[PDB]
């Protein structure tokens, strides 16, 4: 292939000469250690290479070799229950060869080449196959892995291997033209995987949190963004989603964050239980980790690797959920590379093409009909870390123009330990109107009316909160004081949720429905009893308040018995009340 | 009541808004200075293309 | 080993100088610059190319000339010679002794930039440290392997708090039944941009405590070259990593006034005509700070640990300044001091609301300290927040529109700010602090403790105040 030598080294950027014939966005091996690079600019006889590894100690004159292929991942059996770096290398295999420190120049295979998989054929000689069809099945941790034809391969089957145990690199189907199909294939990370059609989402994505699943729902093919200041709850919210959501496969992308969180995920998850199959929680999870002290240029590649794996598991008919820990670090990596390229910054130092990249990343989500005729969906939840809580910085503004849901966090709620600290006034969701037919069939026919009543109460409470602070809480009439107290009850008893409690960490839909029924029944009884002349402070001393307060700590199996006792005590106490 | 309300609420918010606007304007001026430096560098580099 | 010199200097301007034929200088190497008078300067290669190599000088470039200056290579990577005998010594940040004693004999020579720790090789920090401060040990508890900075103002006594924490730190193995022995403790103290009046205080405190026999001090003064301020924390972290992961020490690293480090980094970045960030600071501070903070933690299969307590002064007490903002995104919590509490004589002036500890939930609980800790912390936070809100309401309206419930909450707030926070130079155990916390919670009636389960309010509730 095309081979050259290093001409200039400056930071993470290397300029090589003699590279006449190299193509844009191909993968190069730089130096005697074979560091992985990528071409981003061609100029005469020279080429501009960004390096995904540390460039310290390099010297001018070392060889540079081009591979002639773009950045691609390996897709096949063996990716579940694994942790990878930014360019899909197993860290647990790097450790056994290097030690407790990560060093450059290590080459490992993405899929284990020595494990035996139980092959089960599905096609016979004489059949004609196309892109996306199923050649066979291979068992995995409870799932059934389908061997898919590569999207750009078509032909007629000549022979099929019989049932047995083989490695991933042994050909199982040979086509008529001599093309050999294996259990794995490679796909460039910057190209979207084709589909037949895209469908409108109509089913909710149950996250396990009351405020997100009730007030601002997200659909099974939608996207959401969760901006917030430091110490606000973005990571705990995304790990709770990983633990408790109803997705089949969860892909976690830690672009440029702390290294202790990955240790927490690696330790806790093998001991937890998968909600919908009873196995260990780590059997359905794929981790891509690129910490903050890892090389900067690898932050960009990890996002593409994660979204490509999520797209691959979509083509098998699964429902996949994707979490990105921070996209601001990806923006910073783009800024650093553009600064090395001596390009003109647009705003805040960011390159002018940031919005195009962000739009291209978020567009890969949605509910589709796969090439094989199945149905799958991918949801993308991306966290944004604005500098100093400023919501006007370009990363947030470019994100708000494409996402369908916006979960805004507040530092004021985080200071007073009111978690999940979602600002219910600044947040919105555009999927609420399309999920109502599902709600009317699956929980109750009057659920949207109850939700609207709760939203109206919160709006009235927010309206009175401007009056109370500077006029005095005593100046309000009895109805207004009752509204204030009911709003406080809603805020403290329903919206609030503790992610570390043994019971409160997960909440079903019917439990939340019962809680809203309790709160609104209490409000109706109180507003009826106020007309009888009862003083407000006597109502705040009613013993039934503690029943509503302790309701969210009741377990899922014990909740229906508690609910009827509350539905009797609420009427009884207010009947005996003067 | 009005005296306390003004002194403890109204003034600090205005002061914070002023302090925010000043930083924004200073940042824009600094970016302008950087761009002027780059264009001066290009101007000086142009004259040496054929001496 | 032979030495090679280069004399083809072609351009000197500011901190940079260009060498013409230096094609065999590695990127990031350390060079040794000599002028005509024999004075020797240091420098680092920041860019290498076929036409020339760019070298920045660690200090000023006065006296250099193109006729007599020569550049000599030292090593391809900046390294520090470490040894187990460095304990009790003092160094000037660049690595030379300033205690007057002969230099050390290095066992190994380690790169000062370090290497990232593999997330697979890490393990969870779970060992709780008793510091003797109620506002820390109960509500912002510190775990071995945590990086917990202190956010301070200008005139606030952050350094006294750091010294008190260094004096009173203990691990309490009896609460978990982990024997009686102590795996040896060590302190690594690094000062960047410190003044003599302040440095004398730390020196005298260490001498009075007697902890100087197990401590290593790196001292960078205000008149030292600005580049030596950048290198100072890296060598301290290299020594701490070496000790902890090759000799099983439990080290504690204190970095003082990292605002000086950030201003030095801004100077160095602006000296090379780069695109600036939020307030003139370089746009790559996040990576540079992450390469310092992320070196602490605990490693699977090893007994040692590294604990970091950085100190930084907030400019104009602004929490949205780039330095505290970028520090918050990396470190695992922070302890913020309050000027209002310091004004009324409360010591230490730790403010509970903006303070945070992220590793609390896995270092306390059943079998670690006791069962009721986590719920007591939440109840204290909620009740104190309500008290602060009601007090804020009072200052505008007045003390006439308050229900007895609000009066109880104000009583809780003003009793808390006295009895719990202000402790002076005392050394409180965890049991004493939790007893005081349960005493304060007794002032509120039973039905309002929604955060605490009914078993615990049936057990510990009802104790009276004991400041008699
Ligand atoms: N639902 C929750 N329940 C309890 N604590 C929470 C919750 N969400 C966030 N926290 C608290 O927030 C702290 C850190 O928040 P984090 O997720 O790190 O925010 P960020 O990632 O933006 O820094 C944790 O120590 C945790 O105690
Ligand atoms: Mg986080």
């Amino acid at each position: 292939m095309i081979q050259g030598v290093i001409q200039k080294i400056a930071g993470p950027a290397v300029i090589a000469k003699g590279m006449l014939g190299a193509r844009m966005y191909d993968i190069c091996k730089v130096g005697e250690e074979g560091l992985v690079g990528e071409i981003i600019r061609l100029d005469g006889d020279t080429a501009f290479v960004q390096v995904y590894e540390d460039t310290s100690g390099l010297k001018v004159g070392e060889p540079v070799v081009s591979t002639g292929l773009p950045l691609a991942v390996e897709l096949g059996p063996g990716m579940l229950n694994g942790i990878y770096d930014g360019i899909q290398r197993p860290l647990e295999r790097i450790r056994e060869k290097t030690g407790i420190y990560i060093t450059r120049g290590v080459v490992v295979h993405a899929l284990d080449r020595e494990k035996k998989w139980a092959w089960t054929p599905m096609v016979k000689p004489g059949d004609e196959v196309r892109g996306g069809m199923v050649l066979g099945t291979v068992p995995e941790f409870g799932f059934t892995h389908k061997i898919l034809v590569p999207p750009d391969v078509r032909g007629r089957v000549k022979e099929v291997k019989p049932a047995g145990e083989y490695t991933v690199e042994e050909p199982v189907v040979v086509l008529e033209d001599g093309t050999e199909l294996k259990m794995y294939h490679t796909w460039p990370v910057r190209r979207a995987r084709p589909v037949q059609r895209k469908l409108d989402p109509n089913t909710p994505f149950l996250t396990g949190m009351r405020i997100l699943d009730v007030l601002f729902p997200v659909a099974m093919g939608g996207t959401a963004a969760i901006p917030g200041p430091f110490g606000s709850g973005k990571t705990v919210t995304q790990q709770s989603l990983a633990k408790w959501s109803n997705a089949d496969v969860v892909v976690y992308v830690g672009c440029g964050e702390r290294g202790n969180e990955m240790t927490d995920v690696l330790v806790e998850f093998p001991e937890l239980t998968d909600p919908k199959t009873g196995g260990p929680l780590m059997h359905r999870t794929v981790l891509i980790a690129n910490t903050s002290n890892m090389p900067v240029a690898a932050r960009e590649a990890s996002i593409y690797v994660g979204v490509t794996i999520a797209e691959y598991f979509r083509d098998q008919g699964f429902s996949v959920a994707l979490m990105a820990d921070s996209t601001s670090r990806w923006a910073e990596a783009l800024r650093e590379i553009s600064s090395r390229l001596e390009e003109m910054p647009a705003e805040e130092g960011y390159p002018p093409y940031l919005a195009a990249r962000l739009a291209a990343f978020y567009e890969r989500a949605g509910k589709v009909i796969t090439l094989g005729g199945e149905e799958g969906a991918v949801t993308i939840v991306g966290a944004v870390s604005p500098p100093g809580g400023d919501m006007s910085e370009p990363v947030t503004q470019s994100t708000l123009r494409i996402v369908g849901a916006f979960w805004r966090l507040d530092a004021s709620l985080a200071f007073r330990r009111h978690f999940p600290a979602i600002n219910w006034n600044g947040s919105y969701s555009l999927f609420t109107s399309a999920l109502d037919p599902w709600y009317r069939e699956n929980v109750a026919e009057d659920y949207p009316e109850l939700r609207d009543a709760i939203s109206e109460l919160l709006q009235r409470e927010a309206g009175l909160q401007e009056i109370v602070q500077l006029v005095g809480p005593d100046a309000l009439q009895d109805a207004e004081r009752l509204v204030i107290e009911v709003g406080r009850i809603i805020r403290e008893d329903f919206l609030q949720q503790n992610a570390y409690h043994e019971v409160d960490a997960y909440c079903s839909m019917k439990k939340a429905y019962g809680i809203m029924k309790m709160i609104l029944a209490f409000y109706k009884e109180a507003e009826a009893a106020i007309k009888r002349g009862v003083s407000i402070d006597e109502i705040l001393q009613l013993p039934v308040l503690e029943r509503i307060g302790r309701a969210r700590y009741v377990s899922e199996e014990e909740f229906p018995a508690y609910f009827e006792e509350a539905m009797k005590e609420i009427q009884g106490a207010f009947k005996a009340l003067a | 009541r009005r005296v306390n309300a003004l002194e403890q609420v109204v003034i600090p918010g205005i002061r914070a808004q002023i302090r925010f606007i000043q930083q924004v304007l200073e940042q824009r001026e600094r970016e302008d200075t950087f761009r002027l430096k780059r264009i001066k560098g290009k101007i000086e580099a142009r004259e040496a293309e054929e001496e | 080993l032979l030495k090679k010199e280069y004399t083809g200097i072609t351009y000197i301007s500011g901190p940079l100088l260009f060498v013409e034929n230096a094609k065999d200088l590695a990127y990031g190497a350390i060079v040794d610059i000599k002028d005509g008078t024999g004075r020797v300067r240091g420098g680092q290669v920041i860019e290498v190319s076929e036409e020339y190599a760019v070298i920045q000088v660690f200090e000023e470039t006065t006296g250099l000339d193109l006729a007599t200056t020569s550049v000599s290579l030292v090593e391809d990577v900046a390294r520090l010679g470490v040894s187990k005998e460095m304990l009790g010594r003092r160094f000037n940040g660049i690595g030379k002794p300033i205690d007057g004693l002969p230099p050390i004999t290095p066992e190994k020579r380690l790169p000062i930039t370090g290497l990232p720790l593999n997330p697979v090789a890490r393990r969870k920090p779970e060992q709780f440290i008793q510091t003797g401060i109620s506002t820390i040990d109960v509500m912002n508890t510190l775990v071995r392997g945590q990086k917990l900075p202190i956010f301070s103002g200008s005139g606030l006594p952050a350094n006294e708090i750091a010294a008190q924490i260094a004096r009173q730190a203990t691990v309490r193995p009896d609460l978990s039944g982990e024997g009686e022995k102590e795996e040896p403790f060590a302190v690594v103290f690094a000062a960047m941009g410190i003044t003599q009046r302040e440095l004398s205080y730390f020196i005298q405190e260490f001498e009075r405590t007697g902890a100087l026999s197990r401590s290593v001090l790196f001292l960078n003064k205000a008149d030292d070259p600005t580049i030596e301020r950048i290198l100072t924390p890296r060598m301290a972290l290299t020594v701490a990593e070496y000790l902890a992961f090759e000799h099983d020490y439990h080290v504690l690293v204190i970095l003082t006034d990292m605002t000086n480090y950030c201003e030095a980094l801004r100077e160095i970045g602006a000296a090379r005509e780069e695109i600036p960030g939020r307030r003139g600071y370089p746009g790559y501070m996040y990576t540079d700070l992450a390469t310092i903070y992320e070196r602490a933690g605990v490693v699977e299969g090893k007994k040692g640990s590294v604990t970091q307590i950085p100190i930084l002064s907030m400019p104009d007490d602004d929490r949205t300044h780039p330095i505290p903002d970028l520090t918050g995104y990396i470190t695992e919590g922070q302890i913020q001091l309050s000027r209002e509490l310091h004004r009324k004589g409360i010591y230490p002036p730790i403010d509970p609301l903006p303070s945070l500890s992220r590793l609390m939930n896995n270092g306390v609980g059943k079998g670690k300290t006791r069962e009721d800790h986590k719920q007591v912390s939440d109840q204290l936070y909620s009740a104190y927040a309500n008290g602060v809100d009601i007090r804020k309401l009072v200052a505008i309206i007045g003390e006439d529109a308050l229900t007895e419930n609000d009066r109880r909450y104000l009583q809780f707030a003003d009793a808390f700010e006295r009895f719990f926070i202000n402790q002076g130079q005392q050394n409180r155990s965890i049991e004493e602090s939790l007893q005081i916390a349960w005493a304060l919670l007794s002032m509120l009636p039973q039905g309002e403790l929604k955060r605490i389960s009914k078993d615990h309010i049936g057990k510990y509730y009802g104790q009276k105040l004991e400041e008699i």
